[PDB]
RNA sequence: GUCAGCAUCAGUUUUCGGGGGCGGAAAAAGAAUAAGGGAAGGUGGCUGUUUAUAGCCCUUGUUGUAAUACGUCCACUGGGGACUGAGGACUGCGGCUUCGUGCCAAGGAUGCUGACAUAAUGGU
RNA sequence: CUGCCGAAGUUUCCCUCAGGAUAGCAGAAACUCAGAUCAGUUUUAUGAGUAUGUAAAAUGAGAGUUUCUAGUGGGCCAUUUUUGGUAAGCAGAACUGGCGAUGCGGGAUGAACCGAACGUGAGGUUAAGGUGCCGGAAUGUACGCUC
């Protein structure tokens, strides 16, 4: 169970308009409840369900209760971005979601990447 | 019914609760 | 020829103004009505708004199985086929008109926009014992020109504004026939709708559910 | 090999019926990909054909085709309406039909 | 203006299928329990007025115009005021003598003839 | 929506795969399952076997008894087996024991909205349709075993060999200067 | 006389000629300003946050 | 969905009665109409005030507070059963008032299979001190070190797809 | 002749979107920033303590003449899809005109184009 | 053959006998007031005992009359009291409806249950009922209980 419900930890939210979004567990409410925020000026603080979040390897240290600006105070301290970008786990999602508003020239510039990229299938 | 105006002086609301 | 045109001219421009005398008070109307709440709050005390002259049911349950009593108040009000709704003046002799259909009817209280757009999209006059649209004011005029009633905002404001000659008004309108609402009711649609159904007095929100009877 | 198929599959389910009653004048249309009812507001209008094939060389071809027009959503799952020219038969129920990308909207 | 029928298909007599006695040709039921009587589900439909079409397209022929039935070339004459809305149909008993003159007249008379061969 | 798909039924649930296979048939795909054996019903195993000892005491009926024909029982009560169009929708259903030859050589695949782990609460019990209908009167229990652990045995050895190929393949992506194009694209 | 009933609602010139003031109307009107004045009872506010 | 109703409301003055008294509750509704049903209905059975003479000064509706502030809430109601008479308390643990009752209806129709006519409310407290509390599962919610793995491992992810029939390969669901 | 394709319209209708009023505790929140208070599910420190090497809660000020939600409303606007085209010289009600002119979405559909006649519709 | 209209299904009495009735319901013709004339409605005022009757504004409707001529005077189901009852059913009335002349959706199937009254078609939208599959429609959301 390295996936464990920890005040601090941070959570990516996979359904409900801010889908995509990270953001860090500040309070347990229940456990069907828990208070969420971020940063980010597109994610308000709100009471989410556990229903709709996957929990993620990242944790950061953080005193229950915070408000927003010492959770970016702390989140900013360390460093909390670009230190998710950092696993391959993450490096996937954005190439699926690149992949998302390509357009017809975009994708036929691939097929022109990848032609000259399996042309030369040279193995010893 | 007409609109008027229901002083609460000296007519103060205690909240009330089943029993 | 010039003489009906300066008619014309003359008749057009006075219920222009008759409409923007209606409409300022409609304005005033709900300003005072905030500044009420707003000052008695601001002070502590207590305000209560005016009664409503006006009711608007709505006919929710079919001519089957009916009892006696309640067949002949449907007649009265006129309500003889299912999702038809008039106008009605809201006093103490329609309290018991309405609790004894109580179950059968939806009434509440409607604001202007339900009243306008009624009598816009479904207006029909009876007249000449016919059902004949408001497709114009000379309509309403051959029929109300004794009360003083000339255009559709004129019927539409002795109609809201609930005024003397409410009755005739209300009744030169042929009974509104309405579409079952788009989205539909709730589930159990024939229990109360304090109790969670969609019978009865619902108030206001005749005006949340009009607008999906057009 | 791959350098055709300018349209996007589909499966004529059933008629559009009561639970006891079927409605032969529109059919269900199941495009293969939709998956929500705000998603075919996309598939709305376009062209569907179903291709069928005959004993009958009509103008050097036994391969026949019924037209139609998607016309409205059908439930929460993605299942369209169609409105064909003529009512496709009740034996084509489960047969695969063809939602060309004309008429388009972008 | 187009014609549009608002039934094709013929009203049969209930069980006319079932009994040679039995004649192809409508006769109202009468019984107390007949489910044709009564209109259920899944049974021959009922005659009735709303079946009725269009007055202005009423004994019209797909093409637009009604039948006259012509016996002589004199009845044809009298098509001459409404060669635009009345279509002349020769008698089924007049002779090839008579039928020839009729059709060549109505050629010339502009008359459409339903059953000119 | 392929023609034909093969369904690996180990670890599905028996009532809920019939479901979602009963309306994919009515849809006109040619569906196959495989594995039938190791398909799985809610309940304890005794529970289910009581309920199977009802099936045979019911009789004249032909109280088919191995797995596959269980599982065929079921999508015929989900079908319209007395019309011609379910007539037609019941011949495209091939359930079989294990997976022959011709279909182990096949991507299967799995459905989601009826696995056994994510439709079933943890602890409760279960029973494997294999095991159960090898104690009703079903003989091959033994030779569908010993013959999928062979089959287990060549494609083990199958992914080895492919496993190395595609490493010779995984190492030699890199060498490709597009790699960066690729990665501005997202690909 | 009166083949078609057009509605009032959706159709501007039908509209106009019913209602000869929708010409000038001016719907959204700026009555207020940023300078909302937010009057609240001290007591009613505590009524209301009571229990 | 609920919501908060400060409802206040006295008789019609008479000559007889020329100052009824200002009586005030804090019941919940789905909607202004109903707490006016409700509000009759919860003083006339206990005070005897008719409908006809009364008429209902001011509905206001209280946004929680402090929503974004966890808190434990307590409970007194009255199940209504074959009896007809239970003084029932519980206690739940949530952000808002409104939230709290709507699980108390939740629990009470789940697991007593009550009605909202039969249930009357008593009284909704906040509980601010751990002492305070009385149940078990609360205080071990309450203690300084809670910590639990993610329960209904399903439920979290659960297929994310619109129609994921025939998933290509099993789900890790870990 | 038959049947298609599109455009502008009219009637009914469904479906997404943008902009803007007004109302609520003139939303509650919240943020930022000054006071005071309190403590913890007690942090640094030393089981016990009061912001220190984490912070939290409460009250007020202030950024505020705050945002948003939600409700309501615009005779404000962007589209997408479907069914129908009845009536058949002109009158009438209106709107822009241009004060002869005319025009117009205003007392119900017209314009452009293509294909077929050994076909396509329709009928048995 | 098509169309229009369309019941009663019961009092009243007379009556040895079967019935006869008058009235009601359904119609057809000839004549008044443009009415405050009626209403399976409720109010206003009561009077007496929360109900009861009575007379005197709301709402709808054009309301009337004298004359004759058919058909009918069964029963079934469910509610109210209800007095007499008991292992328990019951037994008895008074009363109210609907079915009886009536298709349709739902209830797997159905005389009374839930919806709904039917010209012929088009689109839209609902009721009751529902959305695992047969079967049109979420293997929806949320919170819980049960092996």
């Amino acid at each position: 169970f390295k996936r464990y419900v920890e005040v601090g930890r941070v959570v990516l939210v996979t359904k409900g308009e801010y889908t995509g979004k990270l953001a860090v567990i500040v309070d347990i409410v229940d456990h069907k409840r828990a208070l969420i925020d971020s940063p980010c000026s597109e994610f308000p603080r709100q009471v989410i369900r556990y229903g709709s979040v996957v929990l993620t390897h990242i944790v950061m240290k953080l005193p229950r209760g915070a408000r927003s600006g010492i959770v970016a105070k702390k989140w900013k301290a360390q460093d909390v971005c670009n230190k998710w970008a950092s696993s391959a786990w993450a490096k996937k999602l954005e190439a699926k979601k690149v992949r998302s508003q390509l357009n017809d020239f975009d994708r036929f510039a691939v097929m022109r990447l990848k032609k000259q990229r399996r042309e030369q299938v040279n193995v010893a | 019914a007409k609109a008027h105006f229901v002083s609460t002086e000296n007519n103060e609301p205690v909240t009330l609760h089943p029993v | 020829a010039a003489e009906k045109k300066s008619a014309r001219q003359k008749k057009r421009e006075l219920i222009a103004k008759r409409a923007e005398a209606y409409e300022a008070e409609y304005r005033a109307a709900e300003r005072e009505q905030i500044e009420l709440a707003r000052k008695a709050r601001a002070e502590g005390n207590y305000f209560v708004p005016h009664e409503p002259k006006l009711i608007f049911v709505v006919r929710i349950r079919g001519i089957n199985n009916i009892p006696p009593k309640a067949r002949k108040i449907m007649q009265l009000l006129r309500l003889l086929q299912i999702n038809n709704g008039i106008f009605v003046k809201f006093n103490k002799a329609i309290k018991e008109m309405l609790q004894v259909v109580e179950p059968y009817v939806t009434y509440g209280i409607p604001n202007h926009k339900t009243v306008r757009e009624l009598i816009y999209k479904r207006g029909f006059g009876k007249v000449n014992k016919q059902r004949i649209p408001l497709s114009d004011n000379a309509i309403i005029e051959a029929a109300l020109g004794k009360y003083s009633i000339l255009s559709v905002e004129d019927l539409i404001h002795e109609i809201y504004t609930v005024g003397p000659n409410f009755k005739q008004a209300a009744n030169f309108l042929w009974p509104f026939k309405l579409s079952s609402p788009l989205g539909g009711w709730r589930e159990r649609k024939f229990k109360h709708f304090i109790e969670g159904g969609d019978a009865g007095k619902r108030d206001e929100h005749i005006n949340g559910l009009v607008q999906k009877m057009l | 090999a791959q350098g055709h198929r300018l349209y996007v599959k589909a499966k004529h389910l059933s008629f559009q019926r009561s639970k006891h009653v079927i409605h032969p004048g529109t059919s269900i249309v199941k495009i293969e990909g939709c998956d929500s009812k705000e998603e075919a507001q996309f598939y709305l209008g376009k062209r569907v054909c179903y291709v069928y094939k005959s004993s009958k060389a009509v103008r050097g071809s036994k391969i026949r085709v019924i037209w139609g027009t998607i016309a409205r959503p059908h439930g929460n799952s993605g299942a369209v309406r169609a409105r064909f020219v003529h009512n496709l038969p009740a034996k084509t129920f489960g047969s695969s039909l063809r939602v060309m990308l004309y008429p388009s909207n972008i | 203006v187009n014609i549009i029928k608002k039934r094709t298909k013929p009203f049969k007599r209930h069980q006319s299928d079932r009994f040679k006695r039995v004649g192809e040709s409508w006769r109202k039921p009468r019984g107390i329990d007949s489910c044709v009587r009564r209109r259920f589900r899944g049974t021959i439909s009922m005659p009735k007025i709303g079946y009725g079409n269009n007055k202005k397209t009423r004994y019209c022929m797909p093409n637009g115009l009604k039948a006259f039935l012509v016996r002589n070339v004199s009845d044809v004459e009298l098509l001459l005021m409404h060669n635009k809305t009345y279509a002349a149909e020769i008698a089924g008993n007049v002779s090839a003598r008579k039928r020839v003159e009729i059709v060549e007249k109505a050629r010339a008379l502009g008359v459409k003839v339903t059953n000119a061969g | 929506f392929q023609k034909v798909v093969v369904i690996d039924a180990k670890g599905h649930l028996l009532g809920r795969l019939a479901s979602v296979v009963a309306k994919q048939l009515l849809g006109g795909q040619k569906v196959v399952v495989v594995r039938c054996e190791e398909l799985n019903i809610s309940g304890h195993f005794f529970r289910n076997k009581l309920k199977y000892l009802a099936y045979l005491r019911k009789a004249c009926a032909f109280h088919f008894r191995a797995p596959s024909r269980i599982f065929q029982k079921a999508v015929r009560g989900m079908l319209p087996h007395k019309t011609a169009r379910g007539q037609a929708a019941l011949e495209h259903l091939q359930a079989v024991e294990g997976i022959p030859p011709p279909f182990d050589k096949q991507k299967r695949v799995v459905v989601p909205a009826a696995l056994r782990v994510l439709r079933l609460k943890p602890g409760r019990k279960y029973c494997t349709v294999g095991r159960l209908s090898s104690e009703v009167g079903w003989k091959y229990n033994d030779i569908v075993a010993k013959l999928e652990e062979r089959r287990k045995v060549k494609s083990a050895a199958f992914y080895q060999a492919k496993l190395a190929k595609q490493k010779k393949i995984a190492s030699a992506k890199e060498a490709s200067p597009v790699n960066q194009k690729l990665s501005q694209f997202g690909y | 006389a009166h083949v078609q009933k057009k509605n009032p609602l959706k159709n501007k010139a039908v509209l106009s000629r019913l209602n000869p003031y929708a010409k000038a109307y001016k719907a959204n009107v700026k009555i207020n300003s940023e300078k909302t004045p937010k009057a609240a009872g001290e007591k009613f506010l505590s009524v209301l946050h009571e229990n | 969905a609920l919501k908060e109703y400060q409802v206040v409301g006295r008789k019609v003055p008479t000559e007889h009665e020329p100052v009824p008294k200002l009586f005030r509750m804090r019941l919940f509704a789905p909607n202004e109409s109903v707490a006016k049903s409700r509000y009759w209905y919860f003083l006339k059975m206990i005070n005897k005030v008719k409908k006809a003479t009364g008429e209902i000064v001011a509905i206001n509706e209280i946004s929680e507070p402090k929503p974004l502030k966890a808190k434990v809430f307590g409970i007194w109601i009255r199940y209504d059963s074959r009896s007809g008479t239970h003084n029932m308390y519980k206690e739940f643990r949530d952000t808002t008032r409104v939230g709290a009752v709507e699980a108390m209806y939740a629990d009470m129709a789940a697991r007593h299979r009550a009605r909202f006519r039969s249930i009357r409310i008593l009284k909704v407290v906040e509980v601010e001190k751990k002492e305070d509390v009385r149940r078990n599962y609360v205080k071990q919610l309450l203690n300084p070190h809670l910590k639990f793995p993610l329960p209904h491992r399903r439920t979290g992810v659960v297929g994310l797809a619109g129609k994921k029939v025939f998933a290509p390969h099993r789900p890790s669901t870990f």
